[PDB]
RNA sequence: AAACUUUCAACAACGGAUCUCUUGGUUCUCGCAUCGAUGAAGAACGCAGCGAAAUGCGAUACGUAAUGUGAAUUGCAGAAUUCCGUGAAUCAUCGAAUCUUUGAACGCACAUUGCGCCCCUUGGUAUUCCAGGGGGCAUGCCUGUUUGAGCGUCAUUU
RNA sequence: CGUGGAGGUCAGUGACGAAGCCUAGACCGUAAGGUCGGGUCGAACGGCCUCUAGUGCAGAUCUUGGUGGUAGUAGCAAAUAUUCAAAUGAGAACUUUGAAGACUGAAGUGGGGAAAGGUUCCACGUCAACAGCAGUUGGACGUGGGUUAGUCGAUCCUAAGAGAUGGGGAAGCUCCGUUUCAAAGGCCUGAUUUUAUGCAGGCCACCAUCGAAAGGGAAUCCGGUUAAGAUUCCGGAACCUGG
RNA sequence: AUAUUGGCGAGAGACCGAUAGCGAACAAGUACAGUGAUGGAAAGAUGAAAAGAACUUUGAAAAGAGAGUGAAAAAGUACGUGAAAUUGUUGAAAGGGAAGGGCAUUUGAUCAGACA
């Protein structure tokens, strides 16, 4: 939550299958939001983590309670 | 006394089939007889229990009291009926479970195919 | 053949301060360091474990067979030993009791059960039905549940219904004359079975 | 050993996974026979061998 | 020194996770299995070793397939479908 | 709720894609949803829903196929019968009942008699 | 005389014998013939509203479709439209599917979620570079197709 | 004499209490044993004729389980060392903070890593077990959070060595050989303006592949930031490779 | 026509009865040991029904004491029966370097029978 408040940053749990580019192409085609760069790791349980930082023109705060979460 | 190659006398084979039968099977092991007037209205014995048919205990602690079932417990082999229960300590209210067996059907709740189940008995229908 | 055996157990030779049993081997479980294979141990193999070649049948002479199922025969005549034996036949018009050959006709049970009783076996019926008990035995969980004593043994020379419609009666038993078999004319080998003979079956006898 | 492969991890998330009490509500089920988790591991106690 | 001072250098694989069977014995250096025998085209098992047998033989594991093939034996391994009927 | 499979089978090529895109954001959105929320039993219904277009999709390009193949030589393994390994190699009727020559003339001149004593 | 020790008994401990149980085992007998490149047996990792296991399943994941049944499932919660019904169910049956990563295991490797090539397609100003989607490329052998090699060898050119 | 099972019989005993167990109470037997009463108990069991055997224990440094005396005993004594007060808490020699006395003494009891472990890291809760006194503390228990890279490693390369392939042995699982006694393969552009890629030159004959997180090797730094990440995030400013 | 300690489906036993029977009646080829090949346990039973002890009181808590449920808590998720070794308390007795035993009687305690 912090991360988004204060970096621009959306945080999602994302295939184990996927590479940078399939996570920024999807979350642009799901999300109309345009993605500055993505980092990513694999959690100590099997899953994957996706740092998406936006670009300047988008409010991820603004965005993530779109999608309905807070 | 059996006389068929297929049926099998076995204690052990016979309480694991019981024990392990599938909810389709407790079906109809889960039957209860008609009353007397169920029985000559209807021209036959017995019947699966069914959800909100109307019932009478007739053996154990609760003999003479009547109710719906309200469901049928087929993974204890048991019912119950909304109108018999324990009120504990607590005050709390809790079913008690009862066979079958041990109840009478005093009306039965009609279906197409329930109608359709006392027909292939070669039953009657009011 | 494999009980018992399923180890890789080896004894521990002498001088480690305990007895020479084979000792399963490895470690780390509780079983290791444990009797194996013989008999004093706990999940050790059986002393002479039993073999399916063990003899269960038995020849006897077929003469002799036949002396003992004559004698047996005889024997149910002879009122006392038919007394002796159980057998509630106290009040029988005569022995051998002897039959209409009609008995053979009868198909349902419960004119077989009103035949039976008219011509006296009414104490004996009631004898069995009145001896039900559940077996003492572990026998009680191995098919064999309940135990009960032994009726008339109705003798027939041609099955018209009578062996459908006595097939039910508790203790009852029926034999064509044809045949005739010593585990049913003298149970647990004792002489004098109550029988009731059709007259077809008494004098096909000779 | 913390430099590790893919595989070591896979193997170590599923570890970290089954590594919790029995989830209590399973006590109450009709003919429940499981009291506790007796497959519980722990770093001291037990090593994996990998 | 030949004991606990020499455990205490133990800290280097001889075998590792075997791709074929799970179990940890694949050799590194050897570059095949000590329980299933891989790469060989083969299973090792032993007449010798009848419990390792029973400890990896078909129904020890889920049968994915072969589960089935009873009853589609039973059934004539028929194809289609099933129609339809009444009440 | 739930979809029906034999309401989906009236439906369109196009709308069943659509339906399954449909069903996919709902999907997404629940999922937001449970992590806000102690239980969420109606996701399952949903998922299983997808479950039941996907198969109802696969079904319908399948006997397109299945169809323009039957009758020729040659079609896909994946639509072949299965049966089993040794089944599938094994003689063919027409194989198995191939007879020589010979034996025709045999079988024809002098084939088994029904016959029967008495007299 | 106590305390202490020893013996007996009663009640209480410790321990789990004994008795009675038995959805297990063991042996006999009868009937039957069906694994796999159409990817088997086995492995790994996953999947439930709330599961660590066992059981089940495969990103369609304790299940999808079909069929029979005829109202449950149940630890709690839940849906609520599913109850004179194309219809409940952790039901039975099962003929249609889905079937991750693997494994004889097949593009090459593999203590690596490592590294190519080909085709169709989409996006980036692109036959050439990058990225996404689909579809492919192991070995021996057999019949056949095509393209070829050899003064091994025939004939035919002028 | 006694035990598990079997055929027969006594229409045997029993929820109004079967079996079992206890009992310096009774009685029968030379004895093996048998019978009773009383207490405890809860679902079955026995007499007699006969059948049958995995049929009778004190021992076997017997087997498995349980239990004693030993005994509140040996002991809990290496690594210089502890103290006052407050706070918290049911509870404080042992937790926290303050004070004081010391130690390790940069060849560290400091600050990081390789192998190995695998969550032990961090936070909140918190003491039944565990930390051979204790416990409010913990690497314990419960519930959660946490590991971000074009530039750091892997990935590429080759080392000792491993190891497919045409082949040659071997009944065979397989053994030999690695450029070997093989018809071993792909690049650069031109030729296309039916068209997408067939042929036209000329080369090059190098003939697998695996094998180093210390060897070889394209390229990043400072400042700030977290409960826990950082040459990986943020700020700024660079550089390399491909197009 | 013959074989068959494997597979699928069935019917059975003068078989074993939880230290027995397969190693496994149970989340058993599990847990656990070993670098590896391999080795490999223990562990069933409240009650018809959880009716699994409301409530009061003492306690920091665990629990105790009441109450309550139940045919029974002399069945309390340590759970059917609940032996022995071994232990606590109570009661009775003996004891100058062991104890226990035989024949006999005193003393104490205890008890059957038989009288009519
Ligand atoms: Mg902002
Ligand atoms: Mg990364
Ligand atoms: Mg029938
Ligand atoms: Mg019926
Ligand atoms: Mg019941
Ligand atoms: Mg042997
Ligand atoms: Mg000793
Ligand atoms: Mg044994
Ligand atoms: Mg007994
Ligand atoms: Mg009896
Ligand atoms: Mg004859
Ligand atoms: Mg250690
Ligand atoms: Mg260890
Ligand atoms: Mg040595
Ligand atoms: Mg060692
Ligand atoms: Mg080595
Ligand atoms: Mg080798
Ligand atoms: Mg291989
Ligand atoms: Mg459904
Ligand atoms: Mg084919
Ligand atoms: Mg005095
Ligand atoms: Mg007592
Ligand atoms: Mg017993
Ligand atoms: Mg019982
Ligand atoms: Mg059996
Ligand atoms: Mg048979
Ligand atoms: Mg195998
Ligand atoms: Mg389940
Ligand atoms: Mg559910
Ligand atoms: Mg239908
Ligand atoms: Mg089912
Ligand atoms: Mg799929
Ligand atoms: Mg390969
Ligand atoms: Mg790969
Ligand atoms: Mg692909
Ligand atoms: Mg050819
Ligand atoms: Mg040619
Ligand atoms: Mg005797
Ligand atoms: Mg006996
Ligand atoms: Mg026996
Ligand atoms: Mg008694
Ligand atoms: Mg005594
Ligand atoms: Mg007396
Ligand atoms: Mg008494
Ligand atoms: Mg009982
Ligand atoms: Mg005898
Ligand atoms: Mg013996
Ligand atoms: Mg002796
Ligand atoms: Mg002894
Ligand atoms: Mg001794
Ligand atoms: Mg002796
Ligand atoms: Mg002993
Ligand atoms: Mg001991
Ligand atoms: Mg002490
Ligand atoms: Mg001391
Ligand atoms: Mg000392
Ligand atoms: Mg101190
Ligand atoms: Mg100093
Ligand atoms: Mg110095
Ligand atoms: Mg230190
Ligand atoms: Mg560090
Ligand atoms: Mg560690
Ligand atoms: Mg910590
Ligand atoms: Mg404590
Ligand atoms: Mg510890
Ligand atoms: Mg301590
Ligand atoms: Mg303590
Ligand atoms: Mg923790
Ligand atoms: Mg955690
Ligand atoms: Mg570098
Ligand atoms: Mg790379
Ligand atoms: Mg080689
Ligand atoms: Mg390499
Ligand atoms: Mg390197
Ligand atoms: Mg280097
Ligand atoms: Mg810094
Ligand atoms: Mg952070
Ligand atoms: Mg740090
Ligand atoms: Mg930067
Ligand atoms: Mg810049
Ligand atoms: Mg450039
Ligand atoms: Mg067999
Ligand atoms: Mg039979
Ligand atoms: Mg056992
Ligand atoms: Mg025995
Ligand atoms: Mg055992
Ligand atoms: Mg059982
Ligand atoms: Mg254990
Ligand atoms: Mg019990
Ligand atoms: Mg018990
Ligand atoms: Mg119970
Ligand atoms: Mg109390
Ligand atoms: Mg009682
Ligand atoms: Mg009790
Ligand atoms: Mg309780
Ligand atoms: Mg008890
Ligand atoms: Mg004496
Ligand atoms: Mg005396
Ligand atoms: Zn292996």
């Amino acid at each position: 939550m912090k991360k988004v408040e204060d970096g621009n940053i959306l945080v999602f749990q994302v295939s184990m299958k996927a590479n940078k580019y399939q996570i920024k192409k999807a979350v642009k085609e799901l999300y109309e939001v345009d993605v500055l760069k993505v980092n990513t790791l694999v959690r100590p349980n099997g899953t994957k983590k996706a740092y998406v930082r936006l670009t300047a023109d988008y409010d991820a705060l603004d965005i993530a309670n779109r999608i309905g979460y807070i | 006394a059996k006389q068929s190659l297929d049926v099998s006398s076995d204690r052990r084979k016979a309480r694991k089939a019981y024990f392990t039968a599938p909810s389709s099977q407790r079906r109809v092991l889960l039957s209860a007889p008609l009353s007397k007037e169920l029985r000559a209205q209807y021209g036959i014995k017995a019947l699966p229990i069914r959800r909100d048919d109307e019932v009478l205990v007739v053996r154990g602690s609760k003999k003479g009291q009547e109710g719906k079932i309200s469901s049928v417990y087929r993974l204890k082999f048991a019912v119950q009926v909304d109108k018999v229960t324990k009120e504990k300590v607590n005050g709390a209210s809790v079913p008690i479970n009862l066979h079958p067996s041990k109840l009478v059907i005093t009306k039965l709740h009609l279906d197409k195919d329930r109608k359709a189940l006392i027909q292939r008995k070669g039953g009657k229908l009011e | 053949e494999k009980a018992g055996h399923q180890t890789s157990a080896e004894s521990w030779g002498t001088g480690r301060a305990v007895a020479r049993i084979p000792r399963v081997g490895g470690g780390g479980t509780g079983r290791s360091g444990q009797g194996a294979f013989g008999n004093m141990c706990r999940g050790g193999r059986m002393f002479a474990p039993t073999k399916t070649w063990r003899k269960w049948n038995v020849k006897v002479n077929h003469n002799e067979k036949r002396y003992a199922t004559a004698s047996a025969i005889a024997a149910t005549a002879v009122a006392s030993l038919v007394l002796a034996r159980g057998h509630r036949v106290e009040k029988i018009p005569e022995i051998p009791l002897v039959v209409s050959t009609d008995l053979e006709s009868i198909q349902k049970t419960k004119e077989a059960v009103a035949a039976l009783k008219a011509v006296g076996a009414h104490s004996d019926l009631l004898k069995v039905l009145k001896s039900k008990k559940l077996r003492a035995g572990k026998g009680k969980y191995r098919n064999r549940r309940w135990t009960q004593r032994r009726g008339p043994l109705v003798v027939y020379a041609e099955d018209n219904g009578i062996v459908k419609a006595l097939r039910n009666v508790p203790g009852v038993e029926t034999a064509n004359v044809a045949s005739l078999n010593l585990l049913q004319l003298a149970p647990g080998a004792h002489l004098g079975r109550f029988v009731i003979w059709t007259e077809a079956a008494f004098t096909k006898l000779d | 050993a913390a430099q590790k492969s893919f595989r070591i991890k896979q193997k170590m998330a599923k570890a970290k996974k089954q590594n919790r009490p029995l989830p209590q509500w399973i006590r109450l089920r009709t003919n429940n026979t499981i009291r506790y988790n007796a497959k519980r591991r722990n770093w001291r106690r037990t090593k994996m061998n990998i | 020194g030949k004991g606990t001072p020499s455990f205490g250098k133990r800290h280097n694989k001889s075998h590792t996770l075997c791709n074929r069977c799970g179990r940890r014995s694949f050799h590194v250096q050897k570059k095949t299995c000590s329980s299933c025998g891989y790469p060989a085209a083969k299973t090792r098992s032993y007449n010798w070793g009848a419990k390792a047998k029973r400890r990896h033989t078909t129904g020890t594991g889920r049968m994915r397939y072969l589960k089935h093939v009873s009853r589609r034996f039973k059934n004539g391994f028929q194809t289609g479908s099933a129609s339809k009927a009444s009440a | 709720a739930g979809v029906k499979a034999y309401e989906l089978r009236t439906k369109s090529k196009e709308q069943l894609a659509s339906q399954l895109v449909d069903l996919k954001k709902e999907l997404a959105e629940l999922k937001v949803q449970k992590l806000s929320r102690p239980s969420l039993p109606k996701i399952k219904t949903v998922r299983k829903s997808i479950a039941c277009v996907l198969t109802v999709i696969n079904e319908q390009q399948r006997e397109a196929v299945r169809q323009l193949y039957k009758g020729k030589k040659y079609q896909p393994k994946d639509l072949r019968a299965k049966k089993t390994r040794a089944l599938r190699r094994a003689l063919t009727k027409f194989e198995a009942s191939q007879v020589t020559e010979k034996q025709r003339k045999k079988q024809i001149a002098f084939p088994q008699r029904k016959y029967a004593i008495k007299a």
